[PDB]
RNA sequence: CUAAUAGGGAACGUGAGCUGGGUUUAGACCGUCGUGAGACAGGUUAGUUUUACCCUACUGAUGAUGUGUUGUUGCCAUGGU
RNA sequence: GAGCAGAAGGGCAAAAGCUCGCUUGAUCUUGAUUUUCAGUACGAAUACAGACCGUGAAAGCGGGGCCUCACGAUCCUUCU
RNA sequence: AAUGCCUCGUCAUCUAAUUAGUGACGCGCAUGAAGGAUGAACGAGAUUCCCACUGUCCCUACCUACUAUCCAGCGAAACCACAGCCAAGGGAACGGGCUUGGCGGAAUCAGCGGGGAAAGAAGACCCUGUUGAGCUUGACUCUAGUCUGGCACGGUGAAG
RNA sequence: CAGGGGAAUCCGACUGUUUAAUUAAAACAAAGCAUCGCGAAGGCCCGCGGCGGGUGUUGACGCGAUGUGAUUUCUGCCCA
RNA sequence: CCCCGCGGACGCUACGCCGCGACGAGUAGGAGGGCCGCUGCGGUGAGCCUUGAAGCCUAGGGCGCGGGCCCGGGUGGAGCCGCCGCAGGUGCAGAUCUUGGUGGUAGUAGCAAAUAUUCAAACGAGAACUUUGAAGGCCGAAGUGGAGAAGGGUUCCAUGU
RNA sequence: UGGGCCACUUUUGGUAAGCAGAACUGGCGCUGCGGGAUGAACCGAACGCCGGGUUAAGGCGCCCGAUGCCGACGCUCAUCA
RNA sequence: CGACCUGGGUAUAGGGGCGAAAGACUAAUCGAACCAUCUAGUAGCUGGUUCCCUCCGAAGUUUCCCUCAGGAUAGCUGGC
RNA sequence: CGGCGACGUCGGCUACCCACCCGACCCGUCUUGAAACACGGACCAAGGAGUCUAACACGUGCGCGAGUCGGGGGCUCGCACGAAAGCCGCCGUGGCGCAAUGAAGGUGAAGGCCGGCGCGCUCGCCGGCCGAGGUGGGAUCCCGAGGCCUCUCCAGUCCGCCGAGGGCGCACCACCGGCCCGUCUCGCCCGCCGCGCCGGGGAGGUGGAGCACGAGCGCACGUGUUAGGACCCGAAAGAUGG
RNA sequence: GGGGACCGUCCCCCGACCGGCGACCGGCCGCCGCCGGGCGCAUUUCCACCGCGGCGGUGCGCCGCGACCGGCUCCGGGACG
RNA sequence: CGCGACCUCAGAUCAGACGUGGCGACCCGCUGAAUUUAAGCAUAUUAGUCAGCGGAGGAGAAGAAACUAACCAGGAUUCCCUCAGUAACGGCGAGUGAACAGGGAAGAGCCCAGCGCCGAAUCCCCGCCCCGCGGCGGGGCGCGGGACAUGUGGCGUACGGAAGACCCGCUCCCCGGCGCCGCUCGUGGGGGGCCCAAGUCCUUCUGAUCGAGGCCCAGCCCGUGGACGGUGUGAGGCCGGUAGCGGCCCCCGGCGCGCCGGGCCCGGGUCUUCCCGGAGUCGGGUUGCUUGGGAAUGCAGCCCAAAGCGGGUGGUAAACUCCAUCUAAGGCUAAAUACCGGCACGAGACCGAUAGUCAACAAGUACCGUAAGGGAAAGUUGAAAAGAACUUUGAAGAGAGAGUUCAAGAGGGCGUGAAACCGUUAAGAGGUAAACGGGUGGGGUCCGCGCAGUCCGCCCGGAGGAUUCAACCCGGCGGCGGGUCCGGCCGUGUCGGCGGCCCGGCGGAUCUUUCCCGC
């Protein structure tokens, strides 16, 4: 809505909010990111450190599918299966542990943030972290690798 | 000129973009035109499936999608060979065939020939001359049972094997998943240089012993 | 020569007053400087000087207000000198 | 009232000056801080901490010059 | 000297009087030899003097034609914040307006050139702009053309 | 109808030409003098290109490129 | 246990109403409110209107701090507005602004290059200018004469206005 | 916004300047009002629309509100006060 | 009477022509014609920038910049 | 409490004209400073200048919420409106968020208390619990001795208010610990189909746009910055083709 | 692959107990109110008119006067310490 | 020193055909800047863009891998979403910048050369006869010509192919036609033509009305039609239209059956024996351009110049090695996609005559320039011309009367008719240019139903009228309350789940045949 804007309130004020001394001119200072090393250097250094220069090795023809490895933490591991899977295993008299295949749910790596409830579980994944495997074995579970 | 905190923005509007602007006001009309052409085509091929030929089961290429299965371009020639279908008769009875696709494994190959057998069993073949049925199909199976199938023929679904909960064995609890991954990476990294060093040590051993 | 040939101001009074000799465009010559284009509070020659009918000022010319109209003869405020 | 390399100012006497003896702390490192300052950088400087050393009988002192000056981004190159 | 700053050089001559002219001199700021120096004729070229001639002047006057002027008819434009009498003050340091004073009397005609810092043109002088263009070169970076080497078209014989 | 004249100085030899719309000149041109290149597979020049084109229907008493500027008289020294 | 009385103002769009205290300059600039204004769309006003819409004019009556608005009179002759939302090519004194129109100047400058006109008559409503006649003059054969080229294109010639 | 400027006082260059350059506070710029006749900055005082009272700075012959007080004490005569 | 004046026909076209040379002339345009387009070229520079009331209310200073008629930056401002 | 009232008077005036006293220079603009002898403006009418797109940032409103979003496609008499609306869910592909850090190879965020043991060696095998530590502040909330009442009292019946002190402490702030990735220094252990120039672990510093019980996504609106003709008008120029 | 069982939600029912009849509704009662029709037909009730009537509210068509009270303010007398 | 055959050339107004030029919005091939940004500027950017040249079509181009990948692999091209403002390029500055995978729209595949076999099996032309004319074919004939072994046709093309055997299946294609089709298919297929509901009812307004009231019946009449336009206002019913899987007439076209006629010719599996490929091209060097392509992505010039278990690619130059993947240097191909030109339509929160196209109109017109080119202004009487007969003054323009009209205070640039500016009339004023702010005063024009001044509640008194008041009865309707008085219920639990995988659903990353159809 153009009726809610400052231009309706600036009718009758000669400078339109841009001043009488400095006026509103075309491009004082340059166009775009002009002069980022000369007369806008303070702004670029203050808010964008690291902007200028090269760092690291360049790699031609990056295929992002090769490095596709979504990760899931331990605190969300039991959300990949139904609540019925969880409650049946908890009240199970035998030592049967459900299998959570994180690859089926769309994750490849199991990271170890958080804590697990105290009941065994078999976790299928492409990759595990050291602490994720340690906590899974702590609750009596097992880590099994898939490809 | 930059002003306080902000993002360094690089718009790509330095190249007379206003002369090449694609508006989409004909989008609702294009959807109507496509829909009418779809309906007209389905009427043209009267009892044949409206979507088109049956497509094979195909696994998606990369490591991002190899857990997923979709529909391919056409059945390979090895699949048709063991399904007993001529590669020139297949297209006339609604089987798409891709002569440039090979079969690296027998699991996907056998899954597609089961697909062809099931389609061939579901197929109602009208006689070429309706007065004289030669080898096509009984008149009862096509009197009213022949309808135009809608959607993809036998749509491809991602099946998931359900794993029953089992007692964890003692050997499973002793498997070191992180150590196995670290050692597998190191073994593949150092396989070549270990083979060179072993060969070089063999060179030094034989020359010393001689 | 004369009594004397005092010094000055007025947008260094005064260019819709003039003139245009000078300076101060474009042509050209000389000296000096510069590789050169070119330059010279150096010299020299040739080089378009537009408009007033408006307002005021001023100069003159009719008139105007008040004595009822109109005319003759007059006075002198004031200004100049 | 001399000298301390140099401009000037400060400082300094069994010193910081002069002469000897031994040396390489003018080395390897991570942060913090001060100075200019926007509390950005560079340069310079201060106080530590961890090595490895020097010197001295030792306490200690020393990571350059008694202090205040003596200097230099991105990109590229070159060496380790 | 169309070339000399000092300089209106110094001497002579021309005049009553000459920063002018001519002749002469020459350590010549900074003359000078494909241009130097002469020399008739020529020149809408620059300069000085003399005779004659005259309103250029003393020193203005008079006359003639066309205007201007007045009239009938016809009929613009420039320009215009508002306007239009001054002295002083203060003020963007030179007012038509403001302050203080002087004062102020309709509507006009012919003139006039003091003012309106009159009009005409977004100063051409001067500076600034990370605005140009014409030209030059011992600026930077290129380039047509040219010189040169190599390969190919490109072959057959001999002497070195 | 229809020249004022004379004595000189500077410049340009003269006649010619020139900035249409501020400069008619002492400027340009000029004859004369001098220098340079070239014998044609060439000199100088045009051309995006063609063994293209101009000089050239030419040939050194010619063509091309410069400087100075009639006559007279001279045109000195210097190749760092 | 109110009852011879059967009764008792207003209020409180709560985005409303009421009370008390202090305060009020403003360029550049920012913010809020606008029952200020223009145009169009969705709703709504059982809206207005040929018994007279819009627009315009008005020494008419008023309201509001203001932007503005309402009403009377006249002209006009066919459409228009209020409220809740929505959307803008949405508000002018300037820009040596654009286009159009109009003033003062001003009945002014001006209608002054090449010697020159005058008398009578006719036609005609009307004659300095037309036509005829009579004079006086000019071009003066390198013409103000007689013919062509280029260019123009019917200007040629009659008749009429 | 990143042109500042002015005044008391301190203060540098300059003969000085309504000059140029600093420090401090205030002001003008952005600000009207009373007074200084007049005036960006001085003196008083800062501002919604008004009535009454009283003041500031400044005044009270007349312009021009207010001494038209029987004001007090002296000083001063200028033919540029 | 000549390097004379002139008609018509031809040739040369824009970084080109043509010039007895003045940067002259090339259709009132010439130190690079005219026409259309790129193009609404760019401008730290000049001019303008349209209704009302209420509330708050500055800066001409710091640092850096081929920076000095401009910006970034801190400061001062307003709003939530 | 008085007077006065229809063809003459009564009241009114913002509005029309005129007179007088005081005050009053012409607006816009740049500017330290304009009435300026600074520029634009003769007059009137109509037109006339911060826009739209994209991308960010923050604020605000709305829906859903560890998710969110169909925008591309498809299905629905193909169509007045309707080019709308509705729906899809094995159309969520995908985007953004949910994980960071390193140039990369890669790695990748749970501790606290009570116990027996090797040696409770700065510590390794477990047990049991609990589930992001602690300090100082901290809105709110909870307890609360003691008071506050009636016509009065010996003696409790029900709850309301004030209340010194005490307690649990939201968000947030300061600080101290802890965890993850990079990089140093020191050091000793552990693993085994590959006994390795293999893999893992510890302590103490330090670098990170991190963790430490999520807050995002989509839509709308506003403001600011930017690229675009970019608030409007304005060069001297440059290029292409005639 | 089908068919089952189980779990989680649901959608209807067969019944009771619990809180309510509610802002989900009807029937009976009880109270109250209104309306219509009878009866009540006159010291009641209502309607309209008159008094230059009174008590209230508001307000005088215009122009004016006075009084006392209160707020603020400028003055003047008188008296006491 | 002649005649023939061939080869290579030439001429012809030879017989029959074809091309040229236009448009050019979209498409293909080239060529190709600078303004601009970088706060200067040269690389870069603008931009492979404007301008320039050529070539097409209803689409074009592309296109069936010398591909992507590195996976558990996908599988022509084109388009959309996403990848992604990413990898990368870049005075690593300003800036630039794809692809793969994934999801969709669409979906379609093929043909030669070569190697071989088959008596050149092949093709064009000219005559003759017949069936038909429609994009000129068929059939037959010609000791009729020519092309062609310097290679036509059939088979066949990397997905392998061919020939023989052996076995199995006889399976059935295309085209032109007669009669009729069902007739086509979101409801005939398309084009053209002609038609199809209901008020001009009563009373009124007006110049004219389509306006305003009314039309008892459940409501004037029709409505599958209440879109729109015209008509003297503003109309569902006055007219054209609108609605309708409405009607009638004519023409054209694409799907079958019975039949006609013509061509029309073997397919698969196994075994054996054979056969297999595009060269001044790839590739390398160098140069210039181009790209995100970075020790060189693509393109081109010049030089070098291949191979055959080879060659290309495998995003860092090189050697060795393994592996993967394709098969270049020949060709065709629909769909999805594009479309500011054209033909014909529909619509709009757009503009409303200085706006919107330059152009609402005799507009690319008038006019300007030698030319390339530049380029306007300009809409409105009235319902109907009923467009002012006639008289009169004047030479006429122009007037005064008269007349038409609802209106000429609508009179042919004529709807309305502002401001600036001007004339006249009326009022007021005038020597400090006008104009303005504050305060009064005077005059004037209007306004006030001004001119004896409000009103209304209760009470008192006076004189009058009356469906006449309270209380009771009958009926109707409400409001409030009632242990639930009675139902109907509502929330929360609460049990047999009798009741729902038959006799109720939807789900579940929960278990199973241990009854059932696929190893
Ligand atoms: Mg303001
Ligand atoms: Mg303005
Ligand atoms: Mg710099
Ligand atoms: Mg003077
Ligand atoms: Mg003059
Ligand atoms: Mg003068
Ligand atoms: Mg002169
Ligand atoms: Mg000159
Ligand atoms: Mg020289
Ligand atoms: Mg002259
Ligand atoms: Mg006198
Ligand atoms: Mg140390
Ligand atoms: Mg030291
Ligand atoms: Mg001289
Ligand atoms: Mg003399
Ligand atoms: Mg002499
Ligand atoms: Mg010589
Ligand atoms: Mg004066
Ligand atoms: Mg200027
Ligand atoms: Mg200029
Ligand atoms: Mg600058
Ligand atoms: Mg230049
Ligand atoms: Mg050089
Ligand atoms: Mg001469
Ligand atoms: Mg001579
Ligand atoms: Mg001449
Ligand atoms: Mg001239
Ligand atoms: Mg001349
Ligand atoms: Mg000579
Ligand atoms: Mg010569
Ligand atoms: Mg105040
Ligand atoms: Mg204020
Ligand atoms: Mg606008
Ligand atoms: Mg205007
Ligand atoms: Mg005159
Ligand atoms: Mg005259
Ligand atoms: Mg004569
Ligand atoms: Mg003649
Ligand atoms: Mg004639
Ligand atoms: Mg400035
Ligand atoms: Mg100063
Ligand atoms: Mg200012
Ligand atoms: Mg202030
Ligand atoms: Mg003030
Ligand atoms: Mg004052
Ligand atoms: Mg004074
Ligand atoms: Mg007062
Ligand atoms: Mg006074
Ligand atoms: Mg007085
Ligand atoms: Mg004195
Ligand atoms: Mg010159
Ligand atoms: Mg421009
Ligand atoms: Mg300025
Ligand atoms: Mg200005
Ligand atoms: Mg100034
Ligand atoms: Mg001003
Ligand atoms: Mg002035
Ligand atoms: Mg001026
Ligand atoms: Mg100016
Ligand atoms: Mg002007
Ligand atoms: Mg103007
Ligand atoms: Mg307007
Ligand atoms: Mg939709
Ligand atoms: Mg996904
Ligand atoms: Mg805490
Ligand atoms: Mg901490
Ligand atoms: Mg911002
Ligand atoms: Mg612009
Ligand atoms: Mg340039
Ligand atoms: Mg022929
Ligand atoms: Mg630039
Ligand atoms: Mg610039
Ligand atoms: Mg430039
Ligand atoms: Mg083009
Ligand atoms: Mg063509
Ligand atoms: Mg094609
Ligand atoms: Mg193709
Ligand atoms: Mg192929
Ligand atoms: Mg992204
Ligand atoms: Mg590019
Ligand atoms: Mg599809
Ligand atoms: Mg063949
Ligand atoms: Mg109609
Ligand atoms: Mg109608
Ligand atoms: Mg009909
Ligand atoms: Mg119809
Ligand atoms: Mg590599
Ligand atoms: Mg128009
Ligand atoms: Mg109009
Ligand atoms: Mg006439
Ligand atoms: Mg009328
Ligand atoms: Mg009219
Ligand atoms: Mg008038």
């Amino acid at each position: 809505p153009s009726r809610l804007r400052k231009t309706r309130k600036l009718r009758g004020h000669v400078s339109h909010g841009h001043g009488r001394i400095g006026k509103h001119r075309k491009h004082p200072g340059g166009r775009g990111n002009a002069g980022g090393l000369h007369h806008h250097r303070i702004n670029f250094d203050k808010y964008h450190p690291g902007y200028f220069g090269k760092v690291g090795m360049k790699h031609y023809h990056l295929k992002r599918n090769q490095s596709f490895c979504p990760t899931v933490n331990l605190d969300k591991l039991w959300t990949l299966v139904s609540e019925q899977t969880r409650v049946n295993a908890a009240k199970n008299k035998t030592g049967a542990a459900p299998i959570i295949d994180v690859v089926r749910s769309g994750y490849y790596k199991v990271l170890g943030k958080g804590k697990l409830p105290k009941q065994p579980v078999i976790v299928k994944a492409k990759f595990f972290s050291r602490r994720a495997e340690e906590k899974i074995k702590s609750v009596g579970g097992a880590c099994v690798l898939v490809a | 000129a930059p002003s306080r905190n902000g993002m360094v923005l690089k718009p790509h509007f330095h190249k007379d973009w206003q002369r090449r602007v694609a508006t989409w006001f004909n989008q609702p009309a294009r959807k109507i035109r496509r829909r009418k052409a779809r309906q007209a085509k389905a009427r043209r091929i009267a009892p044949r499936p409206a979507s088109g030929p049956i497509r094979p089961i195909v696994r998606c290429p990369t490591v991002r999608y190899h857990t997923k299965v979709r529909a391919g371009r056409g059945f390979s020639l090895e699949e048709l060979r063991v399904a007993g279908i001529h590669k020139k008769v297949a297209r006339t009875i609604g089987i798409s065939v891709d002569p440039r696709r090979r079969n690296k494994s027998t699991e996907s190959l056998q899954a597609n020939v089961q697909r062809l057998k099931e389609y061939r069993s579901k197929l109602i073949l009208f006689p070429r001359k309706p007065s004289a049925p030669k080898k096509g199909d009984s008149s009862a199976e096509e009197l009213k049972l022949a309808t135009q199938l809608t959607g993809p023929v036998m749509p491809v679904r991602n099946v998931y094997k359900k794993e029953k909960a089992r007692v964890i064995t003692e050997e499973e609890k002793n498997f070191k998943a992180f150590a196995s991954l670290r050692m597998a990476r190191a073994n593949a990294r150092l396989f070549g240089i270990r083979a060179k060093r072993a060969k070089e040590a063999a060179e030094q051993d034989v020359e010393k012993k001689k």
